[PDB]
């Protein structure tokens, strides 16, 4: 342990200077086009799944799971389990919730919420989103009271691409005026979901009626309203210098 | 971090060659339809080429003695000179 923070160490993880090409070579292989191929006839089509086909398998690894804990020279804390299992679960939290809001800036938490894995400065919308739809990933972003957290579901193997979309949200988001504008039906559809779980709406009612205009009473979900007011790229970038910093 | 960008960003740099492709794979599933449309032409211009080559065409099965017993031209019924 190099870095103690918040009753928690941590080992420090030095920043270093990669060449684009040495990095590249490190890079998961996949395609997007099939242009061609190699004819290759099914060599399994007449042998039942009852008999084994596959020999020589290496022997198992195992290796009992513990939590490590790193952190970046720039503050970002990382905290991995490793269970040997084939699927990842990559998840960024930032302590930024609705409970930070002022009245003015209410559901600026959901609204960042809504404008998640959209048009980043090295990437398209589109991109990414057909980057995480071909390589199998599911995932997204929910919006709580005191955090907000972006969530990938992959093959681990593809963890390099993944950790970079995550990240590509918090570091450098082109909250370009016409993407924003199209998630404002991302409301209408938030209450609707909400509104539909008769258990998690009422309580949404006892923590409103609980913490009477206060931290933990402001609203999860922007109103479709005069909230539309405010719900633009430029004031999504001031409420994220306020809150979202490596350090949280 | 670039690098992963470099790559998600050639993964599209054969647009061209790959959108041949998926038409050149239309084309193929296309030919098939070759093997009644020949026939069907040869079929409707038989009457058009001459009996030599209506002869070599059908591979001797048809010939003059195979024209209707009433020729569209009675005067060739039976050969071009005639039953005799
Ligand atoms: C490995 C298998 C090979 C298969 C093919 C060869 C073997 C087939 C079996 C044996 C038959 C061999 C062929 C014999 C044909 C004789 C026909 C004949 O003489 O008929 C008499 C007729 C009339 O001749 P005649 O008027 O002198 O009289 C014949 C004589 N008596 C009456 C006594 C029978 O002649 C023809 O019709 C000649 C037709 C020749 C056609 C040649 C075609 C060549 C290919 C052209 C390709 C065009 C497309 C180009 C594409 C370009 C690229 C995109
Ligand atoms: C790579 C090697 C490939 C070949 C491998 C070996 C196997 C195949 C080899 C075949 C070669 C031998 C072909 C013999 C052709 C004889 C043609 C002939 O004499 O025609 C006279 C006929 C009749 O001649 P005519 O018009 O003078 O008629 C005279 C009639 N009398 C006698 C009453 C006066 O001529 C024609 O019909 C002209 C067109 C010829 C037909 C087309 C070319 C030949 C096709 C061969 C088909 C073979 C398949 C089996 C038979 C199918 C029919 C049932
Ligand atoms: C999707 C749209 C489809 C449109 C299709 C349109 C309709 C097509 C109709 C097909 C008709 C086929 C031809 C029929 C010919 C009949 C032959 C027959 O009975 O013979 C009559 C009689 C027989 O005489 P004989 O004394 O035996 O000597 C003749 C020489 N040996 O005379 C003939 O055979 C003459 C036949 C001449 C046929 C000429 C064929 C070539 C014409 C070229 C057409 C080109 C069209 C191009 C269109 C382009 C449009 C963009």
């Amino acid at each position: 342990g190099k870095s103690t923070i918040q009753g928690t160490s941590y080992n420090v993880v030095k920043f270093q200077q990669e060449d684009v090409s040495e990095v590249v070579k490190e890079v998961p292989h996949f395609q997007f086009y099939y242009i061609g191929g190699e004819h290759k006839d099914n060599k399994y089509r007449d042998v039942p799944l009852d008999i084994p086909v596959l020999t020589e398998a290496p022997p198992p690894q195992l290796k009992k799971p513990e939590m490590k804990f790193s952190v970046l020279e720039n503050g970002m804390r990382i905290v991995s389990v490793d269970k040997q299992g084939l699927t990842s679960n990559l998840g960024l939290f930032v302590h930024a919730g609705s409970r930070f809001e002022t009245p003015a800036e209410e559901g600026l938490s959901h609204m960042v919420e809504c404008v998640a894995f959209r048009s980043t400065a090295h990437l398209s919308h589109l991109r990414t989103i057909k980057t995480i739809e071909v390589l199998g990933m599911n995932g997204g972003c929910q919006a709580g009271r005191e955090h907000i957290m972006y969530n990938l579901e992959l093959l681990r193997e593809y963890m390099p691409v993944a950790s970079t979309l995550v990240v590509g949200n918090v570091l450098f988001p082109r909250l370009l005026p016409w993407e924003v504008n199209a998630c404002h039906k991302e409301i209408k559809k938030a209450h609707e979901r909400l509104k539909a779980d008769t258990d998690q709406y009422v309580s949404e009612l006892l923590h409103q009626t609980a913490y009477h205009n206060n931290t933990l009473g402001n609203a999860l979900l922007a109103n479709e309203g005069r909230a539309l007011e405010h719900f633009t790229g430029d004031n999504i970038r001031e409420f994220m210098m306020k809150h979202f910093s490596a350090e949280r | 971090t670039l690098a992963v960008y470099h790559r998600l960003w050639g993964m599209t740099e054969q647009f061209a060659a790959r959108k041949k492709w998926g038409w050149r794979q239309v084309y193929h599933r296309m030919l098939p339809f070759q093997i009644a449309l020949y026939p069907s032409l040869m079929w409707y211009l038989f009457g058009w080429f001459d009996d030599p080559y209506k002869e070599a065409m059908t591979l001797g099965i048809w010939n003059v003695s195979k024209r209707s017993l009433y020729f569209w031209d009675p005067l060739r019924s039976g050969g071009d000179k005639g039953w005799y």
